[PDB]
């Protein structure tokens, strides 16, 4: 309308990535909501519940003008995708529902892209990510919170400009564009040969390269060395190895997260 | 006091501004609930995903049973691993990692109030119809003196709102139960105009109070510095990332006493009525900001923030907890039959699916008893029993406000004493930033000694106790093979939230729902008031 409507989806989530978005500055969450779009459906603040939820849900995809779909956390697929409900509707059956008419889908969180940390080994639910679930493409900001700075970024330039350029995996290219590896500021330590073998060795207290502690900035492509978190950090700064929580399956393809292999 | 004659059931799905998924389902004689359902609908693995695995990646997988209560599984996994391997962290691990929990309770408690509790007691239209003179005169009487209470500051508050309002795209105010007027929402005009102008500036003080988080936990949602045997963020130990800890701290302390208790007591005195609705009697604290966290012992003893289960609620008697007394039911829960009465070391996680309102088997949370009851954890219960035990800080500020509220002390078992428990302890942990930090900030300085060495068992078990900020959470490992055999976590909101026992025994949750008065069906805010006192978290619960 006279601002976009965004319609937000929870699945089998955290709430890790909502809680990112509003981390973001630049605009601040209440800027972005009050004079930019019209997020008309998220359950985690919005003030009706109940049947009123489920009424705000129906108006904003019934809208006179479309919406766009925000999907955090995968789909919990086992038994009919009855693990995972919302006002007795199955998760799978809502998210289908959404992404039907909505002017775009953006997948927030490496959950709702790849099926995340519940789509793990075993995989009890058998949660899946919204692509392989509904079968479409998506625009995937993936991590384990991604950076508000990428979902805003996705968000607005979605809104303004249209879709970005997307990699193979889906994540915009502006900001999975370049290995964490290739902008971490202990790169002259990974060529010097300079690792830290322990997190009580001197090495470690000098900040030497943690891929001996199993670092995976380098088969990780996110912007957090450059962009860093909260204005303040990111964990190889706090002298601890890269997850590769921007990666697909990172939970069983990263796995032993303090080794190389 | 306002009160319907409504006899049936409502059932409340989804309960928004929570954490998670909960279908609420009360039966309501006369305008009174009579009882009550909790029901949790998602379910995703994790104790069954982590079996098998390295046990030095469980506080990876475990952080993301939820991404509000942030680090504290990470938290509650390294102090259970630690456990098992035997490894007894640096002096400088322990103040880092009880500093860290502290900032989270400070985001956590201030968002919780505003942007997910708020709501129920506010009435954001009736913001519109204040006078900002009129209002900056009462924030003026009732607050600390403020540049963001004055009548310029609360005009604008009111000019963006009712902008907001009258462009139509009502957002997340769609369908609010206070749209129209609602019997249940007392406030005058003035206190809902302050109060929401506080919930504006508090999106933006949440985001400088994960920011400080960040410096020593290297980022927010998600910490990642913790390491079995202590934690890996040397720099954190340094002068500048102090000092700038020390001061992002500072600014968020403001708020919470300028703002967020005079608005917490401001709500309070309104809505007195609310301190005799949704009692409980027991209560559970492992405790938390220990001085020797050494081990889980040394923890429950040692810990500022004490430990205790305080039964019926006889506050003269705070037993000691014993952890071979904690197990969970699987009665009324969505698991296989057969599992009730496990001890978390011998948890079993088998998921069994029923369907919706069974009545038999209607969540996927386990029910967590102590020696046979539902013990009712977080903020209230830390409260209680830290007061019980004449803890300074906590008798000084919850005496101010039983006083300032001139209600008893007997007033606090409700919503409304659950409610202020949760601000009395941000107040206390406001209080106590500035010392701990400046231990820290000493201790780096002259040793920067942060992770010990520590030898990878064949066979093992531990335990991680913490006190998040929701209340009781404990990681219990069984190491086999140098692999995890088995790992359960009981978390907070699995005490307050979860069904009934195999006794067919309410939970705090259900318990606190039965005479809750409903004054509209149609918009049973009343329900909601009650059950986000808890600060429900249902990834946090069911994992
Ligand atoms: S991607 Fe991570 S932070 Fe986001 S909802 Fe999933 S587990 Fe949580
Ligand atoms: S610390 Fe990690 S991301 Fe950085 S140089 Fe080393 S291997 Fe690369
Ligand atoms: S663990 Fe994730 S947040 Fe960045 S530093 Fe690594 S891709
Ligand atoms: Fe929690
Ligand atoms: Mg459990
Ligand atoms: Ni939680």
């Amino acid at each position: 309308k006279h601002r976009p409507s965004v319609v937000w989806l929870h699945n089998a989530e955290c709430t890790g990535c909502t809680e990112a978005a509003i981390r973001t500055i630049k605009p601040y969450i209440d800027a972005l909501i009050l004079d930019t779009i019209s997020l008309d459906y998220q359950e985690t603040i919005m003030a009706a519940a109940g049947e009123t939820s489920e009424a705000a849900l129906h108006e904003a995809l019934e809208g006179k003008d479309g919406y766009y779909l925000v999907v955090e956390g995968g789909l919990p697929t086992i038994d009919g995708g009855q693990w995972g409900m919302v006002a007795g509707h199955p998760m799978i059956e809502t998210c289908k529902k959404a992404a039907a008419k909505a002017k775009g889908i953006i997948c927030i969180g490496t959950c709702s892209p790849y099926g995340g940390v519940q789509k793990a080994k075993p995989n009890p639910s058998q949660a899946k990510g919204v692509s392989e679930a509904l079968g479409v493409k998506t625009i995937n900001i993936p991590g384990c919170p991604p950076n508000p700075i990428n979902f805003v970024g996705a968000v607005v330039h979605v809104l303004t400009k249209g879709i970005p350029d997307l990699d193979e995996n889906g994540r915009p290219k502006l900001f999975y564009g370049e290995l964490v590896h290739d902008n971490c500021p202990r790169l002259p330590h990974f060529e010097a040969s300079e690792f830290a073998p322990s997190f009580d060795s001197e090495e470690a207290k000098k900040g030497f390269c943690l891929y001996e502690l199993g670092c995976k900035g380098p088969v990780t492509y996110n912007n957090c060395p450059k962009v860093l978190f909260n204005q303040v950090n990111w964990p190889v700064q706090a002298g601890h190895p890269c997850l590769g929580c921007s990666e697909p399956d990172f939970w069983d393809t990263m796995t032993p997260f303090y080794e190389q292999g | 006091t306002p009160q319907s004659t409504f006899t049936g059931p409502i059932v409340v799905d989804p309960i928004t501004r929570i954490e998670g998924h909960l279908r609420i389902m009360v039966e309501v004689e006369n305008g009174k609930v009579k009882d009550a359902w909790s029901s949790s609908q998602l379910f995703r693995g994790l104790e069954i995903i982590l079996k098998g695995r390295d046990p030095r990646d469980a506080q990876h997988f475990t952080q993301r049973a939820c991404g509000v209560c942030t680090y504290v599984h990470a938290l509650a996994s390294s102090r259970c691993v630690d456990d098992a391997v035997k490894v007894s962290i640096p002096a400088n691990a322990r103040m880092m990692r009880n500093l860290v929990m502290a900032s989270q309770y400070l985001h956590d408690h201030l968002v919780h109030f505003y942007h997910l509790h708020a709501l129920d007691w506010v009435d954001v239209t009736a913001a519109l119809k204040a006078d900002p003179n009129k209002a900056a005169k009462l924030a003026a009487s009732i607050d600390t003196a403020r540049t963001g209470n004055s009548e310029k500051a609360l005009k604008a508050v009111q000019d963006k709102l009712k902008a907001f309002v009258e462009s139509g795209q009502l957002g997340i105010f769609t369908n609010a139960y206070f749209l129209g007027g609602h019997k249940a929402y007392y406030l005058p005009p003035e206190v809902n105009l302050i109060a929401t102008a506080h919930y504006l500036e508090a999106l933006h003080m949440q985001v400088k109070a994960a920011s400080a988080m960040a410096i020593l936990g290297g980022k927010n949602p998600h910490t990642q510095f913790t390491v079995v045997g202590g934690c890996s963020n040397y720099q954190g130990l340094t002068k500048d990332p102090l000092a700038n800890y020390l001061a992002l701290s500072k600014e968020v302390c403001q708020f919470v006493n300028e703002c967020y208790i005079p608005d917490l007591l401001a709500v309070a005195g309104f809505y007195k009525d609310w301190g005799g609705i949704g009692g409980t009697s027991n209560y559970l604290a492992f405790g938390e900001f220990a001085t020797d966290d050494s081990s889980p012992e040394k923890h429950l003893a040692t810990s500022q923030f004490p430990s205790g289960v305080i039964t019926g609620r006889d506050l003269g008697k705070v037993d000691n907890v014993d952890l071979g007394a904690i197990y969970e039911d699987v009665k009324y829960s969505w698991y296989a039959p057969g599992g009730d009465g496990k001890h978390p070391y011998d948890g079993v996680t088998d998921p069994k699916y029923t369907k919706l309102d069974d009545k038999d088997h209607y969540s996927w949370m386990k029910a967590p008893r102590y020696k046979g009851k539902a013990m009712e954890v977080g903020p209230l219960a830390r409260t209680f029993i830290a007061y019980a035990k004449g803890q300074p800080d906590f008798k000084k500020v919850v005496d101010m406000v039983l006083g300032k509220l001139s209600v008893p002390a007997t007033a606090l078992h409700s919503t409304l004493g659950r409610t202020a428990a949760r601000g009395i302890e941000t107040a206390i942990v406001c209080a106590n930033m500035e010392k701990w930090i400046k231990e820290m900030a000493d201790s780096g300085a002259k040793d920067n000694t942060l992770c010990a060495k520590w030898e990878m068992p064949e066979e093992s078990k531990g335990v991680g106790l913490a006190d998040a900020p929701r209340g009781s959470l404990s990681h219990w490992i069984r190491i086999k093979g140098k692999k995890i055999d088995n790992f359960q976590l009981v978390v907070p909101s699995t005490w307050n939230l979860g069904p009934r026992g195999p006794q067919g025994d309410k939970s705090p949750v259900e318990e606190a729902l039965i005479g809750t008065p409903i004054a509209d069906p149609k918009r049973p805010v009343e329900i909601l008031r009650t059950v986000h006192a808890f600060d429900p978290c249902i990834a946090c619960g069911v994992h």
